């Protein structure tokens, strides 16, 4: 008559932003190197980097009220520090990043 | 988000979202969010808050979306 405790779609969308998330901070500290950068492979590209522009300037954790910027401070103070090489939602990007 | 040829839901969509980006590996995010930090905010991946983030990615790229943005 009531739920589950856990679901798959959490991992789903906190994979879908984690890896939009370190797209669009790789975006934005990329265009200062480059004369020409090409359309993003993702379209919410444009909706995050204004959340990057404010996340430059805060780091309050919880006290901010701003949607976007504590879930997306939450992944990176996580990234920051965490055992990557066996967290089940890290392994995968860790595994990705490697093109060989 | 220029063209499209159908919006409807998908199998392996994300999975290739994933293997055909870069991430934080010849460059990275740590200069953005300063030296300190709040511990109250940090938490399991599994365990995020970001109930508002999954209106904005619905716009678009998925396994499953409502609309896909111009
Ligand atoms: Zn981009
Ligand atoms: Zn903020
Ligand atoms: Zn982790």
């Amino acid at each position: 008559a009531t739920g589950p405790t856990a679901d798959p779609e959490k991992r789903k969308l906190i994979q879908q932003q984690l890896v939009l998330l370190l797209h669009a901070h790789k975006c934005q500290r990329r265009e200062q190197a480059n004369g020409e950068v090409r359309a993003c492979s993702l379209p919410h590209c444009r909706t995050m980097k204004n959340v990057l522009n404010h996340m430059t300037h805060c780091q309050a954790g919880k006290a901010c009220q701003v949607a976007h910027c504590a879930s997306s401070r939450q992944i990176i103070s996580h990234w920051k520090n965490c055992t990557r090489h066996d967290c089940p939602v890290c392994l995968p990007l860790k595994n990705a990043s490697d093109k060989r | 988000g220029s063209h499209m040829k159908s919006t409807q839901a998908g199998e392996g969509t994300l999975s290739e979202a994933l293997l055909h980006l870069q991430f934080d590996a010849d460059e990275d995010l740590g200069a953005l969010l300063g030296n300190s930090t709040d511990p109250g905010v940090f938490t399991d991946l599994a365990s995020v808050d970001n109930s508002e983030f999954q209106q904005l990615l619905n716009q678009g790229v998925s396994m499953s979306h409502s609309t896909a943005e111009p």
